[PDB]
């Protein structure tokens, strides 16, 4: 650990007060459970939305797949929460998420994905990202899963889902990069510079 | 997990007797209620954190064995 | 809003995938039972103020002492009041009727219905005398299909209030 | 989420009114056209590899650009993403088809894609053009005739282009 | 297995409360399609050896170069294995018919597809077009809503191949 | 998980006294051998695909009731379950080749595999069979002295075939 | 990309720690290595354009069937877009023997290689028997270390494919 | 988080070409030196708190106001956290002396301080000069020639110099 | 425990993936470092009787004043105690020297290391010059490769205490 | 942001989300009631700050001779300067907490960030364990009754936490 944290210094936002059932239940998100984990189909849908909670369905590839967690939740050894955090902790997440962003955007990023709430405001992703930058990503998981608000949203046996009417869904308005240049593209007025290897009716 | 401590994992056996109970039902039940018993498996560094929450949550462990060694 | 078209959508988006047969076949079934259910909804949208105004007498009946001065019926304007929330769960009942789904009704009513009621001090015994009473006329003004689904939604709005 | 049903039935709540006699009309003469709706939306479903085929190979053959290094379907990964978008577009279309309205689109798939593109710094104009040509592609199929009755669905034609044509506008 | 009114059974459960007007009604529409698709997957199991042998040299045509030696196709017990795996595919086929849902196909050929067929090199155009043929003859063999209910589940098949 | 160097260690701070001498020298001696270790294990990693591929072709060429309807890996996603089986144990062997020590596979792959298959109803006998099959194309794939330097190579090829076998006999 | 040396920084990063002595073993384990690597990758450089074409010729050879009319391997576009694809493979491998880390294969071959292949029908046989043949001649082109890591990079690729 | 080879790469492959043999001669250079390079590592990291104490006796020696009450590193949070931000900043300036590549400082560390700093009410020409203290106190373990092999490191230098002087200034 | 091939099968088992061509070179620069660590391992271990009382007679150098009575070093059995300490600490160094790897010192000593000097009132400067006293020593009694190697973990373990 | 006594009760009421408890209410009216006797040790304890503040470094150098001689932490004027300048920051946080009636201030001020910064400058903990007993056996005779105990019990809760 090491020093406290700051002040959370909250603000007002939807999940602060439901007491009342959502305008509409088609736009609740989908609570999945364990109950869910005895099925098969049921069991790859589960792993699905896992991945697409987490990962964003762009980075459901075969090469991104976790077998192993997989495999464990097939077993049962492995809770929903200890599923979300090996997905957090792991290398595609870090090398696709945590790599492009700053530490405070991928703060931004990991609650809407883990807490499902967008943040408070700029210092709480200035407060949580210190946790990053002393003690890495790893612990930054393990905080925000262990924490008191993730045992309370969802807990061990809920898949995160987001807090939020789902009319506007996160993963839409939040791509795991957002206005940096990438050293593997190419500026958009730049132009190929290179073999072209045939000529179709140029 | 690489060092000593990540190996020897521990499987733990939690009943959810009454004690259990009347806290589930006194604050709330966030999540549809499951079965009495439940064979629980954790590594060594989250053991003594996982005791803590299942005692704050009331519970009564059963069973608890060393998977490695 | 609930919906079967709605929920369909909404069970296909949430495993990222296009609409299967079974989900199709579930819309097909929506829009076979359009028919019987939009008659329904037709025929209650006709008899609206009688329905109202009946159910008004019944809920003054079933409730003599809420009539009496002092209590929350007395009043001309807690009477104007009655026959508007009367109608008010008549029109979403057709509305749900249209739509072939309890989605308007726990849209409108049924969600905060509790506590509205609780602070306001309205018993939903006076709602389930009324919405019985026009489950007994809905009896007669349909008959078939058409009154099983309009039977349906009344007594969803009758659990919901009990 | 709004289908047609709960879009009259969110205005005539506006007007605070039950619905008229000639909304029921309207609602009932969609339930009856339902089901060549749903012809349409299987064709959309069954076919959707070949459509989504169909625009990459066109739309990669109009610009290479998109494909040689540095381009922005250059690497196997960032094709995979530029196919997977396109596969969800015409999900989403598909979803507008059979509940006749397109708030799914507004809501879930188009709220804020152009800022999004714009942050990843992907071509907008391309993905609209993918998007016309996925709507080429698939008149075709909803056009088939093979193994369904005869019959005319020209307002199913023109329901189709107009979710096709205002995700492409969205989007650019 | 997955079928509707095991989701009905799931869902309802799965948040503990009872069927709704939606879930009965959907296995309603159900038990209408039951009809059409028990005839379907009797239609399809009279003529499983004909439909079978018309596949696989539907394969070898489109792809001569499988029974080449050293291909895949090539040798007795290869093409032996082939009629097992096309019977398999129609077996399941008429499974789901009669389950009036895809999740027999689900669970017993999609589970786990590709990587099975990655690993023995079983390349899926072959059962694909095989697929494309079994579609072309119950195209003649069937008519109606058994028709379309056996071509809905084919393309669920191809889709899931492709 | 340890390796043998560790094991030394763990067994040396156990008695409390230091590593002797001919404990170091065993070290060292093995330590030399590192490079002879890692091109075995190479030949193990790189053709994994093609050990798995012939040890489940011989595996259901001998047994048939398997993928026989009924069979444990009949449809496809017990079969595929069979496979991947096949891909971790070989995984794991490899670990444990290459770290010298017992200690990773047995702690980490084959502590609780033998009680998940009693609870699924697996043949664990034919899970066996299948990593002696896996074992005879690993020595295949061994022995082949293609594109690496002649050598004498006999200690890899021992402890890689005690490792095959007390791995089987833990499934077993 | 990922290398030997982000391997490290990462590590060292997601525990928030400093590089501890294992971690600059690693490393000058690898700036060791990087003289036969970078031998191997300037080697494979210089022989562009004869192990390209002798692939393309070599999957020609073991795929016939796919240079007839209708086929993938039809008309000089696709023959030159496999003439790409082939360079592509062996770019990338150079990449991975300069960087001495299978980070630019990984990222930039392999990560959506299933999708890709799958969408466009693809066989990933052809690129197993390519790479197959740049491995066989690799040992021609290459002797000692240099032909060990190259085979090493040529290795993963193939076995990534498979 | 890119190394240089992983730069030269990456402009290899938008040029859409095999890395030139200059390019392969400066990585090969760059490969003879790294020996050196992580001596250099070595001595920062083996340091880390007398470079972080020396460089934090300097600056509030040199600006007492800040350890004031009312300064900004007054209560022993405040000042625990300046030590920690210099212990981070100095982790991040080994990591890219390591690469030899100030994308992983920049990218991780440097890219949004100083708004956070601002956000904070910190004094970023102060955090400036305390970065420029670490650099001083680095250079001084940096050229240690006692206990290494003595050499030419004077590129070494010059390079961990630039790190903390574009530190300093992304900083300030 | 932790060394530099410990690493490389942890992180090939949380990617889920063979070893590749980056941690097998990784294991064979341990390999190469493993006999100049084991040199230098068998000279620390020679020397161990004459290191141990340098250490605690320059920590008493240090701090005269724990030695005067009234004081915790005060004792021969506190002295004793000095002497095993010193002990166990070089002894985990000769470990981490002999496993290429800081893993058994991080274990055996790092491991709580703050909270059993807070409860015992031991002062980790106490540690800090005496493993000063012994890098100090280790400056003669080795040179090169072997030299290096204690330098680095008698520093990493010297950090760790401050 | 300090964990004192209303601070806890309004915050476990606004987690839980509802009004406040007679409970709450009545562990207030304790901390009212408190509220004299603490802010009365606060007034004896401020009025003879400078006293307590020469004591103990003279009580530390006592107890700690070797501090004193060229070399060491403690020769130099100006570490005189910080010595009191220490100490008088701890007894200003001792009388906060007095007057807030909690540990808030010494947690919020001085325990939290303790030891790393005690590490990085390389003081020693005993010395301020020494001024700060010092200053309880002071405030011994400063003090007489409830409000004796009750600074007595912050000097140990700093005592505690410096250990
Ligand atoms: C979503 C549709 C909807 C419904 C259904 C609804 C019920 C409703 N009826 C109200 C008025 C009222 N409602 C009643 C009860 C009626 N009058 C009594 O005589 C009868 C026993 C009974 C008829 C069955 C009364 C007495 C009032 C006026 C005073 C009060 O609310 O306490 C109010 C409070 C608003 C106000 O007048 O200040 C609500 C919320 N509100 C809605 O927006
Ligand atoms: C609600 C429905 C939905 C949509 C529509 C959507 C679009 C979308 N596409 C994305 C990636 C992408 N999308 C494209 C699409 C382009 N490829 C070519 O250039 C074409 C011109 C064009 C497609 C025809 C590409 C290349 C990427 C990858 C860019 C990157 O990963 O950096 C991302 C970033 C997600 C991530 O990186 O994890 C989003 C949000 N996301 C959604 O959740
Ligand atoms: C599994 C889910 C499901 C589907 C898919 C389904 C389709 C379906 N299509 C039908 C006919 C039809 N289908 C179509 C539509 C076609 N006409 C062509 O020209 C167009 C290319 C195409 C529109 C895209 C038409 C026009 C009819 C005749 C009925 C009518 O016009 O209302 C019918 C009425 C029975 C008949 O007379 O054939 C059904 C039930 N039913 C289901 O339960
Ligand atoms: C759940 C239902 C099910 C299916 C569908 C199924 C397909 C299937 N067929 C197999 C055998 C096979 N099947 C084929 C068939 C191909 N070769 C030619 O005959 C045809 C052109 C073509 C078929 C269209 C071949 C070649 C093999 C053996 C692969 C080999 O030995 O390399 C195997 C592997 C068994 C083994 O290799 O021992 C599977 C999994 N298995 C199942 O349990
Ligand atoms: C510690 C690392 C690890 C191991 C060791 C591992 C093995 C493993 N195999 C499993 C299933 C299985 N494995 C098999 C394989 C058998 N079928 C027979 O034909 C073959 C002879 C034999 C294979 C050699 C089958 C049939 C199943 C599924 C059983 C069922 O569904 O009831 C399962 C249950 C989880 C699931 O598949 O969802 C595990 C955990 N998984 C891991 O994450
Ligand atoms: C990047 C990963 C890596 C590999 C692949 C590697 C292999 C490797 N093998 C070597 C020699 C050798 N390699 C072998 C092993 C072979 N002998 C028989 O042919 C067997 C079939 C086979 C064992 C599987 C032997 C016996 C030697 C010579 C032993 C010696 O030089 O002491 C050498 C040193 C001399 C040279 O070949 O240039 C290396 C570096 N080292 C590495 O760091
Ligand atoms: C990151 C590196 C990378 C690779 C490797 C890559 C492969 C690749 N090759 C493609 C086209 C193609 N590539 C081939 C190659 C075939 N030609 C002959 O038949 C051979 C048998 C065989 C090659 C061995 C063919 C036929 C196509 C056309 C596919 C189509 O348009 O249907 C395409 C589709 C984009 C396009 O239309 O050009 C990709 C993505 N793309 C990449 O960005
Ligand atoms: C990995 C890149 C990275 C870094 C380095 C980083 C630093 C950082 N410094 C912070 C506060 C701080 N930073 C400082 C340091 C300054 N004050 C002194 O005057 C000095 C001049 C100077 C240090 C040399 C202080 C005193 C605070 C505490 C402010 C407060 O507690 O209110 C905080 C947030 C508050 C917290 O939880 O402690 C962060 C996140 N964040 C990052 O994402
Ligand atoms: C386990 C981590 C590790 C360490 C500690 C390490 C140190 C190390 N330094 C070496 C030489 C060297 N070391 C240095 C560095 C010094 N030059 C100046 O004095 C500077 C003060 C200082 C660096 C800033 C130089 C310049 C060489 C000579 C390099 C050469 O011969 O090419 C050598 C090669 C021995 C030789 O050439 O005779 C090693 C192994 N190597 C490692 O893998
Ligand atoms: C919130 C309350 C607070 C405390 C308690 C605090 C302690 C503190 N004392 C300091 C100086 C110091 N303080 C001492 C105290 C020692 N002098 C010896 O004679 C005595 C045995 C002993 C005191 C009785 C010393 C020696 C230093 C100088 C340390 C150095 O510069 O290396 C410093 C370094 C700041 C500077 O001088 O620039 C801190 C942070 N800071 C705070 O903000």
């Amino acid at each position: 650990m090491g020093l406290p944290l700051l002040d959370t210094k909250y603000s007002s936002k939807p999940h602060r007060v439901a007491s009342i059932p959502a305008v509409n239940a088609e736009d609740k998100p989908w609570v999945l459970d364990r109950y869910d984990l005895r099925d098969e189909q049921g069991l790859q849908s589960f792993i699905f939305a896992a991945y697409r909670q987490i990962f964003s369905e762009h980075l459901i590839l075969e090469s991104n797949r976790q077998t192993e967690l997989e495999s464990q939740l097939r077993n049962g050894k492995l809770l929903v929460k200890d599923f979300v955090r090996g997905l957090g902790k792991s290398e595609v997440f870090r090398r696709l998420v945590l790599e492009p962003n700053t530490n405070y955007r991928f703060v931004e990023i990991c609650l809407k994905r883990f807490l499902g709430r967008e943040p408070y405001n700029k210092q709480e992703l200035i407060k949580w990202s210190i946790i990053i930058a002393e003690k890495g990503y790893h612990a930054f998981i393990d905080a925000v899963v262990d924490g008191a608000e993730y045992a309370e949203a969802f807990g061990e046996d809920t898949l995160p889902y987001q807090r939020r009417p789902l009319s506007q869904p996160f993963n839409l308005t939040t791509p795991r990069l957002a206005d940096i240049f990438q050293d593997d593209q190419r500026s958009p007025w730049e132009r190929y510079a290179g073999p072209k290897f045939f000529v179709g009716w140029k | 997990a690489i060092t000593t401590q990540g190996k020897r994992i521990y499987k733990i056996t939690v009943s959810e007797a009454g004690a259990y109970a009347t806290n589930k039902h006194r604050t709330g039940y966030r999540a549809p209620i499951r079965q009495s018993n439940y064979t629980l498996t954790v590594p060594y560094d989250r053991f003594l954190p996982e005791m803590i929450r299942l005692h704050q949550s009331g519970a009564k462990i059963v069973n608890v064995t060393s998977v490695i060694s | 809003s609930r919906t079967v078209i709605t929920e369909v959508i909404a069970t296909a988006d949430s495993q990222g995938r296009f609409l299967n047969s079974t989900e199709l076949q579930a819309a097909f079934g929506r829009f076979e039972r359009a028919v019987p259910a939009i008659e329904a909804a037709r025929a209650l949208t006709k008899n609206q103020d009688a329905l109202v105004k009946g159910a008004v007498q019944a809920v003054f009946k079933k409730f003599p002492y809420v009539t009496q001065p002092g209590e929350k019926g007395y009043g001309d304007s807690n009477q104007a009041k009655c026959a508007r929330d009367i109608g008010y769960y008549l029109r979403f009942i057709t509305y749900s009727l249209v739509a072939s789904g309890t989605g308007p009704l726990d849209d409108y009513v049924i969600a905060g219905l509790r506590e509205v009621n609780r602070a306001f001090n309205l018993n939903p015994l006076w709602y389930i005398e009324a919405l019985n009473y026009i489950k007994g006329e809905t009896g007669k003004l349909l008959s078939g299909q058409s009154k099983t689904e309009a039977l349906l939604y009344i007594d969803h709005a009758i659990n919901a209030l009990s | 989420m709004n289908d047609v049903f709960t879009r009259a039935i969110a205005q005539a709540d506006l007007k605070g009114s039950f619905l008229l006699e000639s909304d029921l009309d309207k609602l009932a003469s969609f339930a009856k056209e339902g089901v060549k709706r749903l012809d349409a939306v299987a064709a959309l479903t069954n076919n959707a590899p070949a459509i989504i085929s169909d625009a990459a190979h066109k739309l990669f053959a109009e610009q290479q650009e998109l494909i040689q290094p540095g381009g922005n379907a250059y690497p196997h990964r960032r094709m995979a993403a530029c196919l997977r978008d396109m596969e969800i577009i015409l999900r989403y279309v598909s979803y507008a088809l059979l509940a006749g309205d397109a708030s799914v689109l507004d809501d879930r798939c188009l709220n804020g894609l152009r800022e999004t593109y714009n942050a990843l710094g992907t071509p907008t104009q391309s993905v609209a053009r993918a998007v016309q040509l996925m709507k080429d592609a698939a008149m075709v199929h909803l056009k088939s005739t093979a193994n369904v009755t005869v019959g005319d669905c020209s307002s199913l034609y023109s329901e189709a282009a107009t979710y096709f044509d205002k995700a492409a506008a969205s989007i650019a």
